[PDB]
């Protein structure tokens, strides 16, 4: 009876969603088609992500949005087609071209209120809506720009309602494009005041993950996608699985946002092993939160070693059980290399699911039977603040590139009260992180 | 959400197999089985290594044909 | 086939909660009344007289 | 006769509900249909104490689950002797607290308390003459610790002359599983002060040292945990429904234990309790049991019992005995440790007998303690919410829903307040 | 729940952990795959592997090693070799350009780029142990990578634990047989900086196992590969004692508090006896005795120093096989009693014994034989300021036209640390000679 809706808007947030979305099909049995595996063979357990027709398949409760008709179409006519409603994949017809100001002033405006048409339409079917999930590129232009409308648009007409979101930002010095600061800090003040939970998800990160761990010196967007996936569903298993310390989605924000200012924070994930040398070790609980816990794992180009802790949510799905999750983390408590801040004694919330992780045909994990996912707030994220806002200076200083958003409708002035936002977004963190 | 399993491995007992317990005795927590149980998941975790790096090794060839062809 | 067999006739001429109520509830003989307990028993001209005090406690309605 | 009505809330109230009716039913030899195949009369005698009795001669317990999510009694109903209660009895909620005490005691738990108080006044105005209540919760949690003392405040007004007896678990540092621990527990206790008759403390870390030491079982679980705790609470009700040769009712403790109205926290321990491989190297006997009874280890609390001075004690043994053993080790234990006990109340311990041991046992006892070193549980939480308030951190939530730090201050003192006039007595003299 | 964990770095070190891991394995009986055929053993229970292995949690065994260079070569010859299935695949941490005999390369250039990997390694390892009774390093001190890196572990470690007790096997050039002809420099700096964070050091030197190998296995031509046998021998008739019962059990506590008489002074000598070969077993009774005997005549002596120059300021001597507590007290009396071998004023008893009941075991190829009784000796001696004295006159010959000092002043060591190198061994030397004099 409890729902969680998914918002898929921009290249990147779909080619995530692929991911997620099969992952869940597999975990609960599913097939593409939408049925149950075949004539072969219900625990009411996929009533998180889907929804029952009234005449066989199942349809999930996510809405894909993009303005480029390709990435869409492709989706069309892939394995998938048979699953998502046909007017659930809603596509645009003219790119937005990486612009901020085309996707949120000039193209974004005729898809908006479609694409709130069908979310109101998805929500009033559900009686215990527990919050949103939104998944953006937020170095592109109708990634970005859609995402903060959406977001805008959603606050006003839902009030209290939780929304989550794990945005991408670009990393520190390996990209893409050449203009994504911009968009970058234009997003980062849409999203500050609009969202309730952020989750970093540099790609730099993951990359160096996959390097260092699976052994795979030719990995490409799909192996990220899957590592997202997996965190997703770490996450969300609680709410659809047995365990023996459960934490719902509401669980989250109450424990993890010291001040409603500060909710910028950062994922981790272990054990991420190739099966080459998987389990050629012990994988007890404490060397898994010993990896969870060291700082090359962040799945944000991050290092939690240059500031405090604020507060820290794991969650262990598998056998674990509650004496060795206390040894560990008294284990961690005692390690002088990780220090908390002052007026948080406690800091850590612990859930317990039983369910274990689902392997994916093709993918690059291993079989475990146990695993932990851990965020984390800590003043350390003000680094990546730091070295974005450099880069944005750079170019703002000779009026590089500023035309192609001024002569999109966008007024001069927007770009100094970003720098503001993000200048106060700055001042918050170290102020809060100095002792008394 | 529901707490359905004492823990991840046995299950809720039957009515009939507690017969006392009104006298603390009995705890259940003693195991009586953790070194059968941890030793069989050894093996039942090598078969599944052996599984993997099988199909791994087939991905391998199979990539490796491509470039062959191409040549 | 949960509830995908579903149809229009099948419920309208269905009783869900108004059906017959169960066992330990049934548990009056329709003939039996009153005047008929105790004035049409049997009676006796020699009755019996021996009563037993158990040593247990009445149970109480 | 003299009967009293079960309340468990949250999902921590719920699990320690369902383990302790699985003791009682088997204590009294009911199965999970509801009927008897017991072996004697006083198994029958008084157990209208604790069931109801319906159509079919079945019997029910008097027990009201109480909840603000609905997963835990989707739960209970899974595990053994899920069939027992009552499915008029469960009220639930669609959300849940969040682990918010605001939460539960002012925007949800008052809205929906209107429900579960009417089915509370079904059943204690129901039975003849009530003895009192009895109420299971968690104070670290939102809904167990907020909608729960609510209940407590709410059923007092209209009850004043009924003993109310709380099993609350006390948060404890050392195992940690919530990072706004501090403040629900903190503002609990106050509400808990004006309102309980008898509260016993009971905390997560000194049952998981019993295990671990005394015990020596490999694995322990929450299950291991509800188990003990299910064996002390049968003991202290245990005279009130079986003979004995000095019967002792839950009003008669609260004269003899309390000296003082703003008194009434107490620590709980059971005993015997053996390994399976130390079972065959003890001797069951009285000066035995009276040995474990008072040992610190033993306790079910974080409070070292050697840190401060007894105010009073009471034992109540379990099985067939000789009185003047029982009397003769409670004199003695009071001669040897003079400096345990406080010198202006002489012979400080209350004994009471019951022929009738728990299942396969011969002799056990439990014991109740008011001790003036149960100062240290409030002290370590004192000192871990003031770290907090002071910087108003995790605050905006609390401030949120209609609470203002105004409310945060008086709680504070008032716990302040009670650990100063607590120790008060530790340093009295005659 | 007691475990050492072995430090390898430098070639040397390599080679000599090969044949150790090799003895350890064979010992325990653990197969070259990880997987053990399975036993109940015939000493001190079950739980003996725990020492060097560790139960992997899935089938194998995975030994609490690390292995350290910057010449890959050895690192994969060691991972294409037998043990490639043994050893775990990342803590074989190798890199790609040599130090070139350069202890300046060794310390300040290309060291920061793999203690790294180093430290976060071994804090993974000491995370798994509980009752973690000390590190054992084996480098090389005349090669420039080897000294460099474990004088820069070393100073990493010292902060990094402290109490953790580590212990080192070093091996000293030889008087006038070497490879390379700039080690003087090298050695000097590595004592410099080990001096003051080694807790114990063992002198290894070529030449004295080169005359044993030459005389008593009359074998004319040996590899390095019989030497690393005789120093793993060593090894494990030291640390055997923790792994297998005795009558006598000698921790590695129960080192330092019986051999160490000042913080300053931790240079010791090795023997080992009996060692010889099949041929010649065949006619001598091999008693405790004679074993001993052999073990205290100084051309046994596993460095190349003269014991009869100084005093003896204590000795250590492990016992294993079927020794008697009555017989080796015979033996100690007996050695006290001769006049040639003489004792320091101020210690009136010297002598800390340990007996441990399993016979050593073989290795196939091997030249030792199987004898039913051994003995290592541990002491301390005066006697070894004279290898000092040596390698400080050729480092001074080295020294006194600056040559090959353009490499280390431009690879960013200073000038000049040669000369506080010098003083600190001038005071090691008038520290030595000043214990030895009598009050
Ligand atoms: N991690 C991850 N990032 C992606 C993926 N695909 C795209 N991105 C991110 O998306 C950014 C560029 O935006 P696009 O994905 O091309 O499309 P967009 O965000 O909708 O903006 P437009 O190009 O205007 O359509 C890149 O900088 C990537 O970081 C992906 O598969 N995985
Ligand atoms: N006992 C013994 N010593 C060895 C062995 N191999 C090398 N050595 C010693 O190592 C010294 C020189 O060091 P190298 O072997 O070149 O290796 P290194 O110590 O890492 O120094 P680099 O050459 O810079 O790599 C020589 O003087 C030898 O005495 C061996 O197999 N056994
Ligand atoms: N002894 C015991 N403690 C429990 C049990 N379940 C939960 N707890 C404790 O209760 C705390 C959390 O309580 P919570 O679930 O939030 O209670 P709620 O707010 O009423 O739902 C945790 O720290 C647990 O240690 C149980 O079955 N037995
Ligand atoms: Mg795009």
């Amino acid at each position: 009876m409890r729902e969680v809706i998914s918002i898929h808007v921009g290249q990147g947030g779909i080619q995530v969603g692929n991911a997620c979305w099969e992952l869940f099909c597999l975990e609960h049995g599913i097939q593409p088609d939408g049925q149950m595996p075949s004539d072969r063979t219900g625990d009411d357990a996929f009533n998180t992500f889907f929804s029952e027709t009234g005449a066989g398949k199942h349809v999930p409760r996510a809405v894909f949005l993009d303005l480029e008709p390709t990435v869409i179409d492709e989706v069309r006519t892939g394995t998938y087609r048979q699953l998502f409603h046909p007017e659930q994949l809603i596509s645009g017809k003219e790119d937005a071209a990486n612009n901020f100001a085309r996707g949120h002033y000039t193209i974004g405006k005729e898809i908006v209120d479609l694409c709130l048409d069908r979310i109101r339409k998805l929500a009033d079917n559900c009686t215990g809506l527990q919050g949103f999930l939104v998944f953006n590129s937020v170095g592109g232009g109708t990634g970005s720009g859609l995402g903060s409308l959406l977001l805008e648009r959603l606050s006003v007409d839902y009030g209290k309602k939780s929304k989550l979101g794990f945005t991408i930002y670009p990393s520190p010095q390996v990209s893409t494009a050449v203009v994504e600061p911009y968009n970058s800090i234009l997003s980062t003040h849409s999203l500050l005041e609009h969202t309730d939970v952020a989750v970093m998800l540099d790609n730099e990160a993951i990359y160096d993950i996959c390097r260092r761990n699976l052994d795979i010196e030719r990995p490409t967007y799909t192996n990220l996608n899957r590592l997202i996936a997996q965190v997703i569903s770490s996450l969300t298993a609680s709410l659809r699985f047995d365990g023996a310390l459960n934490v719902d989605i509401t669980e989250f924000q109450t424990n993890l946002v010291p001040y409603p200012r500060i909710h910028f924070m950062l994922s981790s994930y272990a054990p991420i092993i190739s099966a080459e040398k998987a389990y050629h070790e012990q994988l007890s609980v404490a060397e898994i939160t010993n990896s969870a816990f060291e700082p090359a794992n962040m799945m944000a180009k991050c290092d939690p070693r240059h500031g405090k802790y604020m507060a820290c949510s794991m969650m262990y799905r598998g056998d674990v059980v509650p004496k060795d999750v206390n040894a560990s983390i008294a284990t961690i408590k005692t390690k002088r290399t990780i220090q908390f801040v002052d007026w948080c004694p406690t800091g850590f919330k612990v859930g317990i699911n039983y369910q274990p992780p689902t392997v994916v045909p093709g993918g690059d994990l291993a079989k475990v039977m146990r695993a932990v996912c851990m965020i984390s707030n800590s003043t350390a994220i003000a680094e990546v603040f730091s070295r974005l806002d450099h880069k944005f200076d750079l170019m703002y200083a000779k009026r590089a590139f500023v035309h192609w958003y001024v002569g999109e409708g966008m007024e001069e002035g927007e770009f100094s009260e970003a720098r503001e936002d993000l200048a106060a977004l700055e001042k918050d963190y170290e102020e809060v992180g100095i002792e008394t | 959400m529901k707490r359905v399993k004492e823990s991840y491995f046995r299950e809720h007992p039957h009515w009939s197999d507690i017969n006392g317990c009104s006298g603390a005795k009995e705890f259940e927590g003693e195991d009586l089985a953790y070194d059968a149980r941890i030793k069989y998941q050894k093996e039942t975790q090598k078969q599944w290594i052996e599984q993997q790096i099988r199909e791994k090794k087939m991905r391998e060839e199979a990539e490796r044909n491509e470039e062959r062809a191409y040549a | 086939s949960k509830k995908t067999i579903l149809s229009g006739f099948m419920k309208n001429n269905s009783i869900v909660g108004f059906k017959e109520c169960l066992d330990s509830q049934l548990q009056l003989k329709d003939s039996k009344s009153e005047y008929n307990d105790k004035f049409q028993s049997k009676n006796r001209i020699h009755r019996d007289t021996s009563i037993f005090h158990i040593r247990n406690k009445s149970q109480i309605i | 006769m003299r009967e009293i009505v079960h309340i468990q809330g949250g999902q921590c109230g719920n699990q320690i509900g369902a383990k302790f009716w699985e003791v009682i039913s088997d204590e009294h030899g009911i199965d999970p249909t509801g009927t008897y195949h017991g072996d004697s009369d006083l198994q029958l005698e008084r157990i209208n104490v604790y069931y109801n009795e319906a159509t079919g001669g079945r019997y029910v317990p008097r027990a009201i689950l109480m909840d603000l999510e609905p997963g835990t009694m989707d739960s209970v109903r899974a595990g053994p002797f899920g069939q027992l209660f009552r499915p008029d009895n469960f009220v639930f909620g669609q959300t849940g607290a969040g682990n918010n005490w605001a939460k539960g005691h002012y925007t949800e738990g008052a809205e929906l308390i209107d429900s579960v108080l009417d089915v509370v006044r079904k059943e204690a105005e129901g039975c003849d003459c009530l003895q009192g209540f009895q109420i299971t919760h968690s104070l670290g949690g939102g809904t167990g610790s907020g909608m729960g003392t609510l209940l407590i405040s709410k059923v007092r007004e209209e009850y004043p002359d009924r003993i109310m007896e709380t099993f609350s678990v006390v948060p404890s540092p050392k195992v940690s599983d919530t990072v706004v621990e501090p403040y629900n527990a903190t503002l609990s206790v106050h509400q808990l002060v004006e309102n309980a008759d008898e509260c016993m403390v009971i905390d997560n870390e000194a049952l998981y040292d019993i295990c671990f030491r005394t015990l020596k079982l490999t694995t322990p679980t929450y299950g291991d945990l509800n188990h003990l705790v299910s064996a002390a609470m049968s003991g202290v009700t245990c005279c009130l429904r079986f003979p004995g040769q000095l019967n002792s009712d839950l009003r008669k403790l609260a004269v003899n234990l309390i000296p003082f109205p703003r008194l009434h926290f107490f620590m709980i321990g059971f005993a015997p309790l053996t390994s399976r491989g130390s079972q065959q190297y003890r001797a069951l006997t009285v000066p035995e049991l009276t040995q474990q009874m008072f040992d610190a280890k033993n306790m079910m609390c974080a409070a070292d019992p050697r840190h401060g001075r007894y105010l009073t004690a009471s034992a109540l043994f379990r099985g067939r005995m000789s009185t003047k053993e029982v009397d003769e080790q409670m004199l003695n234990v009071q001669n040897k440790n003079s400096s345990y006990f406080v010198e202006w109340i002489p012979n400080n311990i209350k004994s009471s007998i019951c022929d009738i041991p728990p299942k396969g046992l011969k002799m056990a006892v439990t014991f109740v303690g008011n001790s003036t070193a149960i100062q240290e549980m409030f002290k370590r939480v004192a000192e871990q919410f003031t770290a907090m308030f002071r910087r108003k951190a995790f605050l905006h939530w609390y401030t949120g829903e209609g609470m203002d730090e105004m409310e945060f201050t008086e709680a504070e003192s008032n716990m302040n307040d009670l650990v100063s006039e607590y120790q008060q007595y530790q340093d009295a003299t005659a």
